[PDB]
């Protein structure tokens, strides 16, 4: 089964962090088509960038952007039709760089969340990828 | 009942929706696999489904928007 982490770190206040979004026992049949959104807390971090990891062959097919009011970073890969590229292989998908605040404290452990209504991963246009299992991601804040 | 940029039916607007109108307008596919999937897909409202229909879903999956253009007044 698929596994999708979002990585853990650690950082002082202010700095930035950076947390990839890993893809394990991808299946070999390929991914043609998915979405990923993270929640987190904008009171504790928020996004500086994301960065497209080196599952992805071609930019055209990766699209993100991110939400610093609401707290919400968004991440979509299509496949083109031809299936010319398509993910089938692990490693990183992409990769979430995070401001963490001025005022955090050490000691404080933030969460950042996989956002199931907004996450979805495909097979083929009509068929999903059902039993995908998700580990959710960690910021500690270190002196 | 019917909910915009939903093609397939399953009652959610999901990545998949945008690939199977991209794949309609490319000619891949020749109709979606949902009675109210020509309606649903046709989120820019200008009468046709067109490969900005998909770039539309994308963004309503992405969180730029809310509303689709057909929904706005
Ligand atoms: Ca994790
Ligand atoms: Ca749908
Ligand atoms: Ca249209």
């Amino acid at each position: 089964m698929l596994q999708v982490d979002i990585g853990s770190t650690s950082g002082k206040a202010g700095s930035v962090v950076s947390v990839p979004i890993t893809f394990t026992n991808v299946p070999k049949s390929g991914i043609y088509a998915l979405s990923f959104r993270t929640n987190f807390d904008p009171q504790k971090v928020t996004v500086a960038s994301i960065d497209a990891g080196s599952l992805i062959e071609n930019a055209s097919d990766f699209t993100t952007y991110y939400n610093n009011e609401n707290g919400f970073a968004s991440m979509t890969f299509e496949a083109p039709v031809d299936r010319a590229r398509i993910i089938d292989s692990d490693g990183v998908f992409a990769t979430i760089n995070f401001k963490v605040s001025d005022s955090a404290k050490v000691g404080e452990l933030y969460n950042i969340t996989t956002n199931s209504a907004y996450t979805s991963f495909y097979y083929s246009g009509t068929d999903e990828i059902k039993n995908v299992v998700y580990n959710d991601g960690k910021i500690e804040v270190i002196a | 009942k019917f909910i915009y940029g939903d093609v397939d039916g399953n009652g959610s607007v999901r990545i998949n929706d945008a690939v199977l109108i991209r794949d309609y307008v490319l000619g891949k596919i020749n109709e979606f696999p949902y009675e109210y999937g020509m309606l649903a897909a046709d989120v820019d409202g200008n009468g046709s489904i067109k490969s900005i229909d998909a770039v539309l879903v994308r963004d309503y999956v992405l969180g730029k928007i809310f509303l689709f253009p057909v929904e706005e007044k």
